[PDB]
């Protein structure tokens, strides 16, 4: 139950990092959660 | 009776009671476990507004004007005309404050006697937050961790701590798991919207009791909040023409998202050697 | 031994003491530090309260509660 | 932080302007034009306060009738802190250590000590280890954001009980706080062109990090000879 | 056993205790954490209160209540 919220939130952050396009100035992303958790 | 200085306990009683209380104390004197409690507060916000409108004013026929474009066609045409005759615009011109604060592309076009003014602004913002307050404490002992600022609030005033706060009372039961009574919040003074009654504060507060295994990261709560607004001001029949109709209407759109998650990872310290590592 | 010290797991000793007190009302008192319960009583009462505590010490379930608030407004 | 934006204003076509660039194209063009005619700018010119406070490179370029104004500022800061309050006390006796300042706070007023504070009650049990009930904080008066209600204070407070072996350094707590903000104001279609689109938008970016750790090292003094050394 | 611990399902132990108290008035007390009810009494009373609780522990119905407020005004 926690892993699917932790991952659905993590996969949403990773989508937002890929959703921003280079060649436009944008905010530098945070570190996205932790991969080794769970 | 007890000696609070040496931390020693004085029992006077029969040899029979002594040998029985000696076992009760030995049972009740045991070493108690420690819990490292990490909270993980992740929030991500974003939203994008778009407000564009076309206003055309014609001397011969009439004008279409939309306030909320940030400048109306009437006050702009009085400012542009004033700018042509005088070569500049004084601060006393009423159009000064209207042009001085404006955002986005305002593109005018004159075809014959027809004036046309296009205003377009697309705003986009993004916000991301991560907090990881952690605290070590003995089981059944209440620990609190405050990082923030202590601000006065009106009522005569009163002092209020506002910041990242974690207040947890662990209970280790037994072997693995734990019982965490969590009271935490991330709050901050709101710089905008000050008032004579006092400051406001943006608070995200979660308080619950939960039972978590000793190594595991689990979700305490969360909020997924999503909002979309729209407004159009149009000319009634013309604004509904499928494509051309965007010339008559003034659209202002907005969207927002907030995805908040709160996680908690306890860890039990049984002995020193694991609490060095 | 006349007095036993029960180490509670999943129960809170101070809470348990109040509930126990009626059953005993034997002396029942709790150590809030170690979260242990101290009952002194006859060997007969001890074996009976040992089952009452074991029944009353159980692990309690957790509930994830999601609310969904959807609103939609429009007007022309 | 990084905030850069391009605004171009054209008399023939129109102008793109962004407030929050610190100067808009309109008020700047009125100031630059005023500067050319008079050779200088009086303090009464409304553009005075706008140019007098500005940070970063503002580079204008005129091609034909097109005016173009580029504002760019990249701010960066860094901060680092270390504190090591120490106190010697007998076990089971409460010791406190204050280094700071005692400030009045409104309520009629009241006195409040604000500084580096360490309040600990040790319990040595037994032989090695200890039981430390720690209440400590590092707090300071916040110079900015004064109010008629009173001063604020930046407080970092941690209070917990912990059991530490006699020689060991162990972590009491900590906070890792990380924040990233972004805002753009753009022209709706043009601002999304992958490369050229940065000419139409005004971007303001920000980031922050705070990594805080609190450690505690007890040491037991059994006899005098170890307490000389 | 002299004392039984009843695990209530659909009833609230603190609520039940007040109702029970009159019937007993035997010691009845409740654990608000586990939502369990603790009755200590003779084997005869236990078997009688076991039926009273089973009757009083039942599942309770839910009601969806829609109100419809229609108003119409006009005037010339």
């Amino acid at each position: 139950l926690s892993k699917e919220k932790y991952t659905r939130y993590r996969q949403e952050q990773q989508q937002r990092i890929d959703g921003k396009s280079k060649a436009l100035v944008g905010s530098e992303d945070l570190p996205v959660l932790d991969e080794n958790t769970f | 009776t007890a000696d609070e200085q040496t931390n020693s306990l004085v029992i006077t009683a029969d040899q029979s009671v002594q040998e029985k209380l000696a076992t009760v104390i030995a049972r009740l004197d045991i070493r108690r476990a420690q819990v490292l409690v990490e909270a993980i507060i992740v929030e991500v916000q974003d939203g994008n507004g778009l407000n564009l409108g076309v206003q055309w004013a014609n001397k011969n026929v009439g004008a279409q004007q939309f306030t909320n474009t940030g400048l109306p066609i009437f006050n702009a045409a009085q400012g542009v005309a004033d700018y042509k005759k005088n070569g500049g615009i004084t601060s006393a011109n009423p159009a000064w404050d209207m042009f001085s604060a404006y955002n986005g592309m305002a593109a005018g076009f004159f075809n014959g006697d027809w004036g046309v003014l296009l205003t377009a602004l697309a705003s986009n913002n993004k916000n991301d937050i991560l907090a990881t307050p952690s605290i070590v404490t003995l089981d059944n002992k209440l620990a609190s961790f405050n990082v923030g600022q202590d601000v006065p609030v009106l009522s005569t005033v009163e002092r209020k701590t506002v910041g990242t706060k974690l207040k947890v009372t662990p209970q280790v039961n037994e072997g693995d798991a734990v019982l965490l009574e969590i009271e935490q919040e991330v709050s901050s003074v709101d710089s905008s919207s000050n008032s004579t009654l006092g400051p406001t504060f943006n608070t995200r507060t979660i308080q619950n009791a939960v039972l978590v295994k000793t190594g595991e990261t689990v979700v305490l709560g969360g909020l997924l909040d999503d909002f979309s607004k729209e407004q159009v001001s149009k000319v009634p029949l013309l604004g509904d023409i499928p494509l051309v109709g965007q010339l008559f209407r003034y659209t202002s759109t907005e969207r927002a998202k907030r995805n908040l998650m709160v996680f908690i990872r306890p860890t039990i310290i049984r002995d020193d050697d694991v609490y060095r590592s | 031994g006349n007095t036993r010290v029960y180490y509670l797991k999943y129960a809170k000793a101070t809470n348990l003491v109040e509930v126990l007190t009626g059953v005993s009302e034997v002396a029942i008192t709790a150590d809030e530090q170690t979260n242990s319960l101290v009952i002194t009583a006859d060997q007969s009462v001890q074996e009976k309260l040992a089952t009452v505590i074991a029944r009353l010490d159980i692990r309690r379930a957790q509930v994830l509660v999601e609310a969904i608030i959807v609103e939609v407004q429009d007007g022309n």
